[PDB]
């Protein structure tokens, strides 16, 4: 239950090979979350590959009216 | 454009006192300054990470470039990531890192940033792939692929020039763009003052810290600057007066440092907001504002990471 | 129109629900009050500090000692409390500067996104901006941005220009697409195929300079009229 990070030494949490969104920022790309208490490397986002080619295009066929809030 | 400054931290009693212990006992009656300093420095440290997240983390998808890097004569090898190097960085990014550059822990420390350099590089690569393979549509919804010459035709139509101008002169424009990229690389390599701002930020922080650690060696009108010598020399009733003067002087210096740090953090936050606006408007889309995204009629732009900052290629 | 109105009503209902359900949405306004209250409380707490003197009570120092060293004690107390007040004033000045910058940004947003339509990307909401509405809030303003977002995309095969009778035709306002057999010209942000004619296309040079041009015919509207 002892982990060594660039920030320092962590006691009480176990490292997990999985990745999730950062909840409690620890540092050097390491975050902590509760589910026992686990520590992991935060995930940047969902990976996506676009189908680019020399002569192909994509055109929308529908729309959505969205409302957002800004404080 | 600089984005974030170095996250710093201080230990109150270690600096204000020395290795002695009843000095801390005297310190306990001077007030609760340590709470103020810890709170302010924690606020600055979290503001740095907030600035970085605002500047870079603008897309929830990690796009990847297609394996075949052919875009109708356009050459993007200079900005795209290089798999050969272990760090997975563009040659321009490597040059930027190489162009930008003791350990006396007297209470002073340096908290590492939350986002490592690799994650920032991955964000930049995702942004480059999105703006290359899908134009600007990825910044306002789902990513829609478009052939690159067609996208350049849309941009020329946007700047008030017909599409036939591009479609009749594709090779010449591709050659000009490649030559321009090469000249940019050479100019960045051969200019010492090109990267002045980030180096100035680093120098400011380092010089302020060194000045703080140097001010500890002043007598402040006391008989000696060594607290343990004073305790081992005088009757405590007047050693108390001596050490009171010393503690007040050091506290005043540390307060001055905190104020300077706050002002610099505010300025850096303003610069980070400007950089975020530039990234939102010149990269994810085309802007009609004059001189906002380069001199002349704006066509596009590309982001690159740098130590505590960003570099835009317009 | 009817579908747009229904979507707008559903969106505004969802906004009301989200505001009613999420407690952390209004953190920005809460933080100003929280910072000010804690700063003022810390200023109050500073009053009960000895500042290195024997006692933290002023009149106690007056009564329990003669003027000679009581003057020194009071000097120390006054200097400490004045320094604390100066620190508080500096903090207030910095916070006021930041708040003024935020207020200027809010004024710009009100003048641009509300009183008109802005073409700046991401300045007035995520997506293509349509309009916005302002609302008041304790020491703040809340903007509701109504925006347009494309969806349900479809793939197509495209060509830059059309070669016809040795002439090159380029779209005037749209883009050429094809489902596999026939070719149409459609607007950029919405799928609306149309028969390619000489009114929505313009001619520039021959078809031997552009790369990727394809072969197809271009219908002429005046040809049937002259035929009869
Ligand atoms: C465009 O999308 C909208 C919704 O995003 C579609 O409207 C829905 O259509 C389905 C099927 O007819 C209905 O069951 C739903 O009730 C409709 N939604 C609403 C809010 O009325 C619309 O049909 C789509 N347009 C096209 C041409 O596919
Ligand atoms: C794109 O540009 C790069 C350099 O800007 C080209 O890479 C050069 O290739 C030649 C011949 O293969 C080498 O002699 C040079 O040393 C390369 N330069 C560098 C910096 O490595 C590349 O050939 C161009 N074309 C493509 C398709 O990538
Ligand atoms: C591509 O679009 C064209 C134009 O709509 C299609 O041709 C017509 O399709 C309709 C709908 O099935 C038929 O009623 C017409 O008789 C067709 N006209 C001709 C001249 O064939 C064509 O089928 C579409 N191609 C594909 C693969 O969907
Ligand atoms: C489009 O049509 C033109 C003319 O119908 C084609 O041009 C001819 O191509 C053949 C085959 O290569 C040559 O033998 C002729 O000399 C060409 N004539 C002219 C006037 O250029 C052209 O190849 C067609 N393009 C496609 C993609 O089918
Ligand atoms: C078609 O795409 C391939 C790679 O996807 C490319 O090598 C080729 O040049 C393209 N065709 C044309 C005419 O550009």
């Amino acid at each position: 239950n002892v982990f060594q990070t660039r920030a320092g030494c962590l006691i009480g949490a176990e490292y997990v090979n999985n990745s999730y969104e950062c909840d409690i920022p620890i540092g050097a790309g390491i975050c902590a979350s509760y589910q026992s208490i686990i520590a992991y490397t935060m995930s940047l986002g969902a990976e996506n590959s676009v189908a680019y080619s020399n002569n192909s295009i994509a055109i929308p066929t529908n729309f959505t009216i969205s409302v957002t809030t800004e404080i | 454009l600089p984005v974030s400054m170095t996250k710093t931290s201080v230990d109150c009693t270690m600096y204000i006192c020395g290795d002695s212990t009843e000095c801390s006992n005297l310190l306990l009656q001077y007030g609760s300054f340590c709470t103020q300093l810890k709170r302010a420095l924690t606020g600055i440290a979290v503001e740095q990470d907030k600035n970085t997240q605002e500047v870079f983390a603008q897309v929830k998808q990690i796009y990847k470039t297609p394996p075949i890097k052919y875009f109708g004569g356009f050459n993007f090898s200079q900005i795209l990531p290089d798999p050969s190097k272990p760090s997975k960085r563009s040659p321009i990014e490597d040059l930027l890192f190489n162009k930008v550059t003791a350990q006396k822990f007297k209470g002073l420390t340096v908290l590492p940033p939350l986002l490592t350099d690799e994650m920032i590089a991955q964000y930049t690569s995702a942004l480059l792939a999105g703006t290359i393979t899908s134009g600007w549509t990825f910044g306002a919804g789902p990513a829609l692929q478009i052939p690159f010459p067609m996208q350049m035709a849309y941009r020329f139509n946007g700047i008030g020039v017909t599409q036939n101008v591009l479609y009749e002169n594709q090779k010449l424009i591709a050659n000009q763009f490649n030559s321009a990229i090469g000249k940019i690389q050479d100019s960045l390599s051969s200019t010492p003052s090109a990267l002045g701002k980030l180096q100035d930020v680093v120098n400011h922080n380092a010089q302020a810290l060194n000045t703080l650690v140097k001010q500890l060696s002043s007598k402040f009108g006391a008989i000696s600057s060594v607290l343990n010598d004073i305790f081992s020399r005088l009757d405590p009733p007047e050693a108390e007066v001596q050490i009171d003067r010393l503690i007040t002087g050091r506290l005043q210096s540390l307060q001055t440092y905190v104020t300077q740090q706050l002002i610099r953090a505010a300025e850096i936050r303003a610069s980070a907001n400007l950089a975020a606006t530039k990234m939102s408007e010149c990269v994810l889309g085309q802007s009609k504002r004059v001189d906002f995204c380069g001199k002349g009629y704006h066509l596009m732009s590309f982001p690159q990471s740098a130590p505590h900052g960003v570099v835009f290629l317009h | 129109q009817k579908l747009i109105a229904n979507q707008f009503n559903s969106a505004i209902g969802k906004i009301q629900d989200s505001l009613s359900s999420t407690p952390s949405a209004l953190g920005k306004l809460q933080d100003v009050v929280n910072h000010n209250a804690q700063a003022l409380n810390t200023l109050v707490k500073q009053l009960s500090s000895k500042f290195g003197a024997i006692s933290s009570v002023l009149n106690d120092i007056f009564s329990r000692l003669d003027p000679p060293e009581a003057e020194v004690q009071i000097d120390r107390l006054i200097t400490g409390r004045l320094q604390s007040l100066q620190t508080y004033v500096t903090q207030q000045l910095i916070r006021a500067a930041e708040i003024r910058a935020s207020a200027n940004l809010a004024a710009t947003k009100m003048s641009e996104c509300v009183l008109g339509q802005s073409k700046r990307v991401d300045f007035c909401g995520k997506g293509y901006h349509l309009m916005s509405f302002p609302q008041s809030a304790p020491h703040g303003v809340v903007f509701l941005h109504v925006t347009y977002v494309p969806a349900q995309e479809k793939n197509f095969t495209t060509a830059p220009a059309i070669c016809h009778d040795g002439k090159a035709h380029f779209p005037r306002e749209g883009v050429f697409v094809s489902n596999g057999t026939h070719w149409f010209v459609t607007q950029r942000n919405f799928y609306e195929p149309q028969i390619i004619t000489t009114d929505n296309t313009f001619v520039s040079g021959n078809c031997d300079v552009v790369i990727g041009i394809v072969n197809n015919t271009v219908y002429d509207p005046l040809q049937p009229e002259l035929d009869s």
